[PDB]
């Protein structure tokens, strides 16, 4: 059910602020896959410091074996969005209700993603 | 970990330096921050987003880095990120032990032969900082309020010694620092975002000696009086060439040796008070300037008493032998006790003269001595004052070029910025005005040539009762007609080139042929710039005194102020003719002399040619294959004697006779004949080193020859004639489509030939010319000279970077694989407006121009910046940046003619260099251009008899130890494998030194020829004696304990 799953380590923060009361864009590089990721995360409700390691997973549906549109107990930062731009080392542009995500990796790593489809975002900081 | 300054990534814009300092001292230790600087875009009210902070101890820096890595630094909801910095805020060593405060500094020299030292001037309470990373030692001396900085590098010192001042051999209370060069001298000149913990809000500018008695300029050694230190030896052990021995010294009252004149390190003339000769005194001064004998060791009465009355030749021999001593001599008297016409002929034969060379530095002056060099025209009619001529060069302490920051540093005073002249500027002006006094002489400024202006050199002549400097100046010509400062200097210095003397022609038979001018598109295009006309009888008469068999069709000539190349013609009226646009200045003499006649050398491909030819459609495979075949034929030259002759006949000299060239065609195996095999090996090493330094492609289908014009008017715009000699490759296979075998030795070309010079930075210089063959042109008999048409829209030299017909070389090549489809218009050749004065020259503004030529001299960096920008940005030589660089290069090359600075912008600096450069200190980036591929390919490829013999060997080793040579190869071939700090940065001075040493070895060979001719005088006996010498030098058992030299019998 999970299409892409890898451990990511953050590199730097765009605002670099602890109490800016603003959405923070993070830059995390994939391990053993060499993939760069942009993601807008809320630090106040989900703290993320530099050097932390977190897993990431993407699935079309949260149900087991079908029923598109019970993985909630495993992860803690579930999101929902759609992929609108696929043109690039291919990269993906997924917006979770205005929160842009840029997953830039290799053409072979990302090949089973269609255009204008709904996908989730499973995250856990170990 | 090399430095202590840490660059903070992001800081709030509303904070001040004090708040950040308080935050750092709260999180870190108390008062652990030394300097904190926040850059500001505006003057004092707009700080930037980052800041740089300097810590006192590296442990504090490591702790701060650890805290920043864990994101434990939060100052006003901002996460501070720490990164390494490029340069320290303040050049202060991290180790507190190296910082020495309130110590005694004194200067002096090894005055006595024994363990004695003389103190000239002593300073107390000075500050000494040892910078290991910067490889320099700083001395802060406070004198009359304002402090001065004395900078001594690690290469400045040659040997470190420790001494004592209390008188106890066990204790170490002093340190000797023997200096080879002079130390740099600085001066201190006269807040919300800069803490700095101290009063470091000033700047350092280079100044002259600040001592009243000028003790620094006459002292070659420094002594540091410091207290006894248990671990001080470990700190002092870091200096290069440290001796682990204990030495004791005594103080000698040497305050009497104090000179208040500008030229400090010279001896006093009033002390002698006798009829001492000038040559011996000059030799003694040169020896004292060298690190051989100190000042007081040669200022005693006994030495001059012994040297006063003796034999002159023996005195010169012993003086030069003492100068040739490998180490420093302490007692000259003991050494000199234990040791015990032709100028005119040399000038007439090969123009051999002994010229004195002087080096003026901001600290002192160095006299090199009577070095042999090629003679110029000015000494031909003034050969009696051979010692009055002295070459003066203004260099730095390291004998390098003076930087732009050392002269006229900029400062913002008022609304606009105005440069401020430093003390070195005034020192140079005073030296040029008052002059240099050496013994019973005073040298005056005569003139400077075009080459000397680019090398910071100038001629000086000592005024005499017979002829003075003004007499020579007015004898050369009347320069009051020129109202331009640069033009007058150029015309006064143009008559100093090396030339061969010929017959004298009066001013009765000269023509005034009118010239041709065309004005199209509102632009003045003149075809005849320096062209001329010559007859056949004149060529025969001028080629007889130079030993020239074939008569060239063109040769560069200059006489009576005129300058330009002249061409032959078969319809001449009389011996000589003159045109209009050739008179530079009026002269009182019309002596004829010739510099160069013809050189049919093979063409070479420099970096700019490939850089500008890589856009028309030329691929990288062609150059790659050419480099591959070049390296293949270079590697095969060692074990194959067939390739050696073919390379020597196609690399340097189409028709050259040499001992190695003759033996290459017929010789033994490369394993045998070590004298020739090692020469081939060193030649290959020199070739590969030259290829690594710069691109030089050997192309056999092209030559380098000058061009002229004929009074025919048949050739149109785009039609020229190409004719050159036939090389080995051309003679082996003359059957070609673009090659016409007009004669056995000369072959015509009908291919597409382009014209290119050495400096080229514009894509429009490539003008494809179709060569045609005409019987009428061949009837005139033109050889070694390309023919340019008379009529056309624009002259050919104008499209070739706006040049003239002044005997300049042109690159020709009858290649067929080039791409002539793309054509680009050339750039405009219109120069800047001339500057004319309302008054005559009072000899002061010329000095101002000469000194100001060093400032804003960006001729050498424009080409490097253009190459870097072409290698970085694709589609090179197409953007406006390349056009701007070419225009700036043209304006800079016009600086020597018109007083127009280049004005190099700051934003056009490259700040990056490719791999194929010698700038190891500067950052290196991997280039992916054609030059990068070529450099990678090169990297992959690379990865009675007894007495004469003894005399010759002694002379050769004397020359080797005088010029610093350690092996026979580097002195015979003229190429030195080892370089100094100043001989590697520039190539002009190194080339001049190579020419001088080549002249010296040629003179030695001529003397050997004379000795061999006078020794025997019998033909059969001469052959027998040569065979006997070869046999003696070939037998290993005949070698003595000394180094036996095998280069003596090889004479032909």
């Amino acid at each position: 059910i999970i299409m892409f799953e890898d451990i990511f380590v953050v590199d730097k923060l765009d605002p670099d602020g602890k109490k800016f009361d603003k959405v923070t864009r993070v830059e995390a590089r994939s391990h053993n896959l060499e993939m760069f990721m942009h993601l807008d995360v809320n630090t106040e409700v989900y703290p993320l410091a530099v050097g932390d390691k977190f897993t990431l997973a993407m699935a079309p549906t949260l149900n087991l074996d079908g029923t598109p549109d019970t993985l909630a107990d495993k992860y803690e930062y579930i999101m929902h969005g759609k992929l609108y731009k696929i043109s690039e080392k291919a990269e993906l542009y997924v917006s979770f209700g205005g929160l842009l995500m840029l997953l830039q990796g290799d053409p072979a790593h990302i090949s089973h993603f269609e255009l204008d489809q709904r996908l989730f975002l499973l995250m856990r900081k170990l | 970990t090399n430095r202590s300054t840490v660059k903070i990534s992001n800081v709030p814009q509303t904070i001040v330096a004090d708040e950040l300092l308080r935050f750092l001292e709260l999180h870190l230790g108390e008062d652990t921050v030394f300097a904190l600087e926040i850059p500001t875009t505006r003057d004092n009210w707009k700080p930037r987003d980052f800041a740089r902070v300097q810590f006192t101890t590296l442990e504090v820096k490591s702790r701060a880095q650890l805290l920043s890595s864990q994101s434990k630094l939060l100052f006003k909801t901002h996460n501070l990120r720490l990164s390494e910095a490029y340069d320290d805020i303040i050049p202060r060593p991290v180790d507190p032990r190296k910082r020495l405060d309130d110590i005694v500094l004194t200067v002096g020299f090894p005055e006595s032969d024994e363990k004695r030292f003389c103190a000239l001037e002593k300073w107390d309470g000075v500050r000494c900082w040892i910078l290991t990373e910067k490889r320099r030692v700083e001395f802060w001396v406070w004198e009359s309020g304002d402090c001065y900085k004395i900078e001594v590098r690690f290469e400045d010192i040659i040997e470190t010694l420790s001494c004592c001042v209390n008188g106890d051999a066990s204790e170490i209370d002093a340190f000797l620092l023997k200096l080879k060069y002079g130390p740099k001298v600085f001066k201190r000149v006269t807040d919300r975002y800069r803490f700095c913990k101290e009063d470091f809000d000033f700047m350092w500018i280079r100044t002259t000696d600040f001592s009243g008695s000028k003790s620094i300029g006459t002292s070659t050694c420094f002594c540091l009086e410091v207290h006894n230190g248990s671990t001080m030896l470990d700190i002092f052990s870091g200096l290069p060439y440290y001796r682990e021995d204990t030495l004791s010294l005594t103080y000698v009252d040497g305050k009497t040796f104090a000179s208040a004149a500008q030229i400090v390190p010279l001896l006093n003339a009033a002390i002698l008070g006798l009829e001492f000769p000038y040559e011996i005194l000059f030799q003694l001064n040169a020896l004292v300037h060298a690190q051989k004998i100190s000042l007081f060791a040669a200022s005693d009465m006994e030495l001059i008493k012994i040297l006063r009355g003796m034999s002159l030749e023996t005195a010169l021999v012993i003086l030069k032998k003492l100068h040739q001593q490998s180490s420093i001599c302490y007692d000259p008297v003991f050494f000199v006790k234990t040791q015990m016409a032709s100028a005119y002929k040399r000038l007439t034969e090969q123009n051999i003269m002994s010229c004195q060379r002087a080096y003026v530095t901001p600290s002192k002056i160095y006299l090199l001595g009577p070095e042999l060099e090629t003679a110029n025209y000015v000494v031909k009619n003034f050969a009696e004052h051979v010692s009055d001529f002295m070459r003066v060069t203004f260099v730095e302490e390291d004998w390098s070029k003076l930087p732009a920051n050392a002269l006229s540093v900029n400062s913002k005073e008022g609304y606009f910025v105005k440069p401020s002249r430093t003390n070195i500027y005034n020192r140079v002006l005073s030296i040029l005005g008052e002059g240099i006094t050496v013994g019973p002489k005073r040298f005056e400024f005569l003139a400077f040539s075009a080459s000397q202006l680019r090398g910071n050199s100038v001629w000086m002549f000592a005024s005499n009762e017979k002829v003075k400097a003004e007499d020579i100046r007015e004898w050369m010509g009347c320069f009051r007609k020129i109202r331009s400062i640069s033009k007058c200097a150029a015309r006064m210095g143009q008559l100093f080139s090396a030339s061969r003397q010929t017959l004298i022609v009066r001013a009765q038979d000269v023509e005034q042929i009118p010239d041709i001018e065309v004005t199209t598109d509102g632009a003045d295009y003149c075809f005849s710039d320096g062209i001329g006309k010559i007859s056949l009888a004149f060529a025969k008469q001028v080629a007889q005194k130079c030993g020239l068999s074939h008569v060239p069709s063109a040769f560069q000539i200059r006489y009576g102020g005129y300058k330009g190349v002249i061409a032959v013609d078969r319809s001449s009226f009389r011996k000589l003719s003159l045109r209009d646009s050739m008179l530079k200045f009026d002269s009182n003499n019309r002596m004829l002399n010739v510099t160069r006649w013809t050189e049919s050398m093979p063409c070479f491909l420099n970096r700019e040619i490939i850089c500008l030819l890589s856009t028309l459609g030329i691929e990288d495979a062609m150059f790659e294959a050419m480099q591959a075949v070049h390296l293949s034929m270079l590697g095969n030259m060692l074990e194959d004697r067939d390739a050696a002759l073919n390379v020597l006949q196609k690399l340097s000299g189409e028709n050259s006779k040499n001992l190695l060239v003759k033996m290459l065609l017929q010789g033994y195996a490369p394993s045998s004949e070590p004298y020739l095999s090692m020469m081939l090996r060193v030649h290959h090493e020199s070739q590969l080193s030259e290829l690594k330094s710069r691109c030089r492609i050997l192309v056999p289908k092209g030559r380098i020859l000058i061009g002229c014009m004929d009074e025919m008017g048949i050739l149109e715009y785009g039609q020229v004639y190409v004719r050159v000699t036939l090389t080995k490759a051309e003679l082996k296979s003359r059957d070609q489509s673009y090659f016409r075998k007009i004669d056995e030795e000369t072959s015509v070309v009908i291919g597409k030939v382009v014209v290119t010079k050495n400096p080229c930075l514009h894509p429009g210089d490539i003008r494809v010319l179709d060569a045609i063959y005409e019987v009428h042109f061949e009837e005139k008999g033109y050889l070694d000279c390309i023919i340019f048409p008379q009529k056309g829209e624009r002259p050919h030299p104008n499209e070739c970077s706006g040049g003239d017909l002044d005997g300049d070389q042109f690159f020709v090549s009858w290649d067929e694989k080039i791409i002539p489809s793309e054509m680009d218009p050339p750039m405009d050749y219109a120069g800047s407006r001339p500057r004319l004065m309302d008054h005559d020259v009072t000899l002061e503004e010329i000095h101002k121009f000469f000194v100001d030529y060093m400032i804003s001299d960006t001729l050498g960096v424009i080409s490097t910046a253009h190459l870097v920008h072409a290698d970085r940005d694709p589609e090179k030589a197409r953007s406006q940046k390349c056009l701007e660089l070419a225009n700036l290069h043209s304006r800079a090359v016009d600086f020597a003619k018109t007083g127009a600075p280049a004005e190099m912008p700051y934003a056009l600096k490259p700040r990056e260099f490719p791999d194929f450069l010698e700038r190891f200190e500067k950052p290196t980036y991997i280039s992916e251009s054609v030059f990068g591929k070529l450099y990678r390919a090169v990297k992959s490829s690379l990865a009675t008899a007894k007495a004469h013999r003894d005399m010759y060997g002694e002379k050769l080793t004397s020359l080797m130890i005088y010029y610093g040579a350690a092996n026979e190869e580097e002195i015979l071939t003229g190429i030195l494998k080892t370089k100094e700090m100043y001989l590697a940065r520039d190539n002009r001075r190194y080339g001049d030194m190579k020419d001088r040493i080549t002249l010296s070895v040629k003179d030695l060979h001529k003397e050997a020829m004379g000795w061999f001719e006078k020794s025997c005088e019998d033909e059969q006996q001469k052959k027998k004696l040569a065979s006997a010498w070869y046999y003696v030098t070939y037998n290993p058992n005949h070698r003595d304990e000394k180094l036996t030299f095998l280069s003596f019998p090889w004479i032909v």
